[PDB]
C-alpha cells in the first residue's frame, strides 16, 4: 500500500480515515469510530482535546514502512490525494469544492513523499478554498484553522 | 469527621489537578512523529526513544 | 572491502567479530572466548556494561592495520559485508531481511572509506529490517536502539 488512508469504517459504511507516520497510527479525534484493519484496534489511543489527534504507538514489528516526516516547508506545489495544493506565504489553499466533504484523514507530501501535515476539511469561499488544518510540524503539532472553514 | 473528609478530598483535589497539569504537558510530545523528550525527563512516562 | 576484521573463535565454532579502529579495540562483548590471535588477546580490556563495548588498546606493533573513521553521520545509503543500508531520519535499516544471529561486529561504511556503525542486534519487521549499532558523535559516544529487537 501506498495510500496510508486504512479507512475507518464504522456501521459498515466509511465515516474518513487514519494515517500511519513514522512510529505512529494517528487518526483525526474529529472522526468517530474504528479502522477496517483489524490488528490495528488493540492500541491505547490517547486524546488530545484542543487539537483532535488520536496518536498511539505502533506495536513490534507492524511492517513499518510508514511516510517520512520533514520538519520543513518551502513553498509552490505540493501533492494530494485529489490533484496539487499550493503553498504561499503560510496560507494554505486548492481550487474550492472539489475536495469532497469526507476526505478527513488525507495527509499531503512533496513531489519525493516526504509528508507534512494533516487535514481538517474546507469550506465554500470563490475560487480558492482555506484548508483548516492540524499539522506535526516545527518539532511539535499545531492547528491552523482559519475564520469561517467548517469542518469536513 | 468533618476535618477528615475535608482533609481527604483537599488532598484528592490537589493529586487529581496536579496529575492533570502533568498530563496536559506531556500530551504534544507524544503526538508528532519524532521523539525528543527533553531535559526534564524527570515527571516522565517515555521511555523508550 | 577487506579491512581486517576479527573473529573469535571457541571449540570450532566462531560468532564473535571483534573490530580495530584508530587506537581502540572496539569489541562486542557477546559469546566469550577470546580471539585466536594471542599476541593481541593477552591485552587487559576493560568492558562497559551500559553500552556493552569492549575497549582494548592495541600494542603498537599493530600501528598500521586499523581504519579511518569520522565523528559525523552524513545522509544517504551505503554498504556493508552483506549488502545495503540506507540512514534516512537519524536511524538505520539492513537491505532486506537477511542478517543471522552471530554477526554482531561488522563495521558499517561510507561511500569513500570511513566507517561509522558498530551492530549489536536488532529488530525484525518484515520488508526492511531493523537494527542496533553504537556510533560516534564527537567523543561522546552513545548506543541507539529500535524497539522490538532480539540481541544477535
Amino acid at each position: 500500500e501506498h495510500d496510508c488512508i486504512f479507512e475507518v469504517k464504522h456501521e459498515g459504511k466509511v465515516t474518513g480515515y487514519a494515517c500511519l507516520v513514522g512510529d505512529k497510527v494517528m487518526k483525526p479525534a474529529h472522526v468517530p469510530g474504528v479502522i477496517d484493519n483489524i490488528d490495528l484496534a488493540r492500541l491505547s489511543y490517547k486524546k488530545s482535546s484542543k487539537y483532535d489527534l488520536e496518536c498511539a504507538q505502533i506495536p513490534v514489528a507492524m511492517k513499518s514502512d510508514a511516510s517520512k516526516y520533514t520538519h520543513e516547508k518551502p513553498e509552490g506545489h505540493y501533492n494530494w490525494h485529489y490533484g496539487a495544493v499550493q503553498y504561499t506565504g503560510g496560507r494554505f489553499t486548492v481550487p474550492t469544492g472539489v475536495g469532497k466533504p469526507g476526505d478527513s484523514g488525507r495527509p499531503i507530501f512533496d513531489n519525493k513523499g516526504r509528508v507534512v501535515a494533516i487535514v481538517l476539511g474546507g469550506a465554500n469561499e470563490g475560487a480558492r478554498t482555506a484548508l483548516s488544518v492540524v499539522t506535526w510540524n516545527k518539532d511539535m503539532v499545531t492547528k491552523i484553522t482559519p475564520e469561517g472553514t467548517e469542518e469536513w | 469527621v468533618a476535618v477528615s473528609v475535608v482533609v481527604l478530598l483537599s488532598v484528592a483535589a490537589s493529586v487529581y489537578m496536579c496529575v492533570v497539569a502533568r498530563n496536559k504537558c506531556l500530551t504534544p510530545y507524544a503526538l508528532t512523529p519524532g521523539a525528543v523528550v527533553p531535559v526534564t525527563i524527570g515527571v516522565l512516562c517515555c521511555a523508550p526513544k
